[PDB]
């Protein structure tokens, strides 16, 4: 099971609540010659940080192609992206959107 | 002689892509079509350039863009000893904004102050007018949207 390379692409961002983001990708097995991807990292930081460690992660299963992130602050603008990866190890970044909750 | 903008307030009050403002969209530029060499990356010292994206994005824009960005460089420091202009998107091929997005070919700046104090931010806005450009959009309340005509 070779590293992914390619990252997913994120479609779109869109809140949903004052304290939830939903985001969804499109990712194309063949473009890691189909290697198995046990799942994806989606990366959240507060817009006004431009610090890279200050992203907060969550784990999503490998089948899924869109994610509800939560526990987010009100009226707040985040900064989200994201990673493929399986046991090999992690592909590069996404695109980074920007979104804002209600 | 200044005065802020209110939230939701967009200046000259007409919609952005009107000839009064900033005019039409006139296609996505992607990084590898012949536009892209249209675009040239701003490194002025006086503006930090938030880089989420780790690609230098951001730093791309029109000639025009440039321009006015430099000079709202110059007032946002006369006008709050240590604090600076801060892009936090300039050329954008992320994909998050409106459909025909003005930032899609480098003529839109989202901006905020480098302390990011929210209510500096409607007379940042003000700034972004006199310093000319075309359509300054008071759009959200973690930034300001300020765009140019095109060349
Ligand atoms: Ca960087
Ligand atoms: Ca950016
Ligand atoms: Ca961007
Ligand atoms: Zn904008």
């Amino acid at each position: 099971g070779s590293t992914p390379i390619t990252g997913p692409h994120i479609a779109y961002t869109e809140a949903v609540s004052d304290t939830q983001i939903m985001l969804k990708w499109t990712y194309i097995p063949s473009s890691n010659n189909n290697t198995p991807i046990q799942g994806f990292y989606i990366y959240y930081r507060p817009t006004d940080s431009d610090n890279d460690s200050d992203y907060k992660r969550d784990v999503v299963e490998g089948s899924k192609q869109w994610h509800m992130i939560g526990h987010l602050q009100p009226e707040t603008s985040y900064d989200i992206k994201m990673q493929c990866f399986n046991e090999g190890g992690e592909s590069e970044f996404s695109n980074v959107m920007i979104c804002e909750t209600k | 002689k200044l005065v802020p903008l209110a939230y939701k307030q967009f200046s000259p009050n007409v919609p952005e892509k009107t000839l009064g403002a900033s005019g039409r969209y006139e296609g996505k530029i992607a990084r590898s079509s012949e536009r892209f060499k249209e675009l040239t990356p701003n490194y002025n010292p006086d503006i930090i350039f938030k880089d989420e994206e780790n690609t230098g994005a951001d730093r791309l824009m029109t000639q025009r863009c440039k321009d006015r960005l430099n000079s709202l460089a110059i007032s946002v420091m006369n006008q709050w000893p240590g604090v600076k202009l801060r892009v936090t998107e300039g050329w954008d091929e992320d994909g998050h904004h409106s459909e025909e997005s003005l930032h899609y070919e480098g003529r839109a700046v989202d901006i905020t102050t480098s302390d990011r104090d929210r209510n500096k931010y409607g007379l940042l806005a003000r700034l972004a007018v006199e310093a000319g450009f075309d359509w300054v959009y008071y759009e959200s309340k973690a930034h300001v949207h300020c765009s140019v005509k095109s060349e």
